[PDB]
């Protein structure tokens, strides 16, 4: 009858100006009405809850870049609420700078002229021309039954090019930040290359 | 000697060292997060944390501390290997790297006061307890420290021989 010791599972920056963190019900307890997310930040006695449990959806607390600092380390919980009781996740310890992960990356588009011309675009709402965000990019492709796929890493450029024979590709591109983790592959592009 | 040359030089240095402090802090992993807490030396500097604080701070300014945070680290960096004596290769990797940035850095303001590390004791512990407090504490910091300070000079760098492109 009452909950549910809940987990905070993850927590994602896609662009060091806000974050959001989620959270999973408890290993078998009852069904939580509610949901609390407290926290603190170091260099602070001071307490805060969630600002938005919406934006993020089910489960979620999201920091909206006025909650959001580089550098300093949030001690989070998330409380779960019965009627009959409730139960407190672990503390988790949690630094913004080393959770950053984008989105992957927008508008994929291939040409066919002696190469292929691959060009795309940032995930938006990164701040890539301030210095702020600094962003690499990576590139796969394959013919249709290839076993393996072939990647070439292309650093801060926004296009790329390769020298193949009459052949139908699939192509994907990623991105990470400098430091922290790939986005995932952006959804395929097809380019066939005539003789 | 041009402003260009050194910039993408200390990006280079900043970018490369804040790496090896990364997987330094990574193995040396092998509950302490809860002593590092308000624990690191440059703590009581005022830097900016936000890209909103980092835009609204000038060139002067924002080039002292990252001065300020590079000299207040050869201390600490210089022990750390003193005391020491792969985990202590990369602390002498980073000394160096350190001190070619500082320098870099040096004539960067020329063309265009810093907080003191007294946890030195604290490494030199009897107790095993403690003395892994203090060196946890002392490598999370420089991971944070690098990052910040690589973040920073990017940053000025796109700012100043980029107009912001």
């Amino acid at each position: 009858l009452p909950p549910g010791k809940p987990e905070i599972f993850k927590c994602r920056s896609p662009n060091k100006e806000t974050f959001t963190c989620w959270w999973r019900p408890g290993t078998d307890g009852g069904l939580p009405t509610n949901y609390s997310l407290t926290y603190h930040r170091e260099g602070e006695t001071l307490m805060h809850e969630c600002p938005d449990y919406i934006t993020g959806g089910p489960n979620s607390c999201h920091f909206g870049k006025q909650y959001t600092s580089m550098w300093r380390t949030y001690i989070m919980m998330v409380n779960a609420t019965n009627q009959m009781g409730s139960s407190f996740s672990d503390e988790l310890y949690v630094d913004v700078t080393y959770i950053v992960q984008p989105d992957p990356p927008l508008e994929l588009a291939v040409e066919v002229k002696p190469y292929l011309w691959i060009k795309w675009s940032p995930p938006t709402l990164i701040d890539l021309k301030t210095g702020w965000f600094t962003l690499l990019y990576e590139i796969r492709l394959k013919p249709e039954k290839a076993a393996e796929w072939e990647i070439h890493f292309a650093g801060q450029q926004t296009e790329f090019k390769i020298l193949s024979p009459g052949q139908k590709y699939l192509v994907q591109v990623r991105c990470k930040p400098d430091h922290g983790y790939w986005s995932a592959w952006s959804p395929a592009t097809f380019i066939q290359i005539p003789s | 000697v041009t402003l260009r040359d050194l910039f993408d030089r200390a990006v280079v240095l900043s970018h490369y060292i804040h790496n090896l402090s990364s997987e330094m802090f990574s193995e040396f992993d092998k509950g302490f997060i809860t002593k590092a807490i308000n624990s690191c030396h440059t703590s009581s500097l005022a830097t900016p944390e936000d890209k909103e604080q980092a835009q609204q701070m000038n060139q002067k300014d924002f080039l002292s501390l990252i001065v300020s945070i590079l000299r207040s680290w050869n201390e600490p960096l210089y022990h750390l290997v003193t005391e020491v004596r792969a985990i202590l290769s990369k602390a002498v990797e980073i000394e160096e790297q350190t001190k070619r940035l500082l320098e870099r850095m040096e004539l960067i303001v020329s063309q265009v006061i810093y907080p003191v590390w007294s946890g030195l004791p604290s490494l030199q512990m009897a107790d095993e307890e403690s003395r892994l407090s203090a060196y946890y504490n002392l490598l999370h910091c420089l991971r944070r420290d690098s990052h910040k300070i690589d973040n920073y000079l990017k940053l000025l760098k796109c700012r100043i021989i980029h107009n912001n492109n």
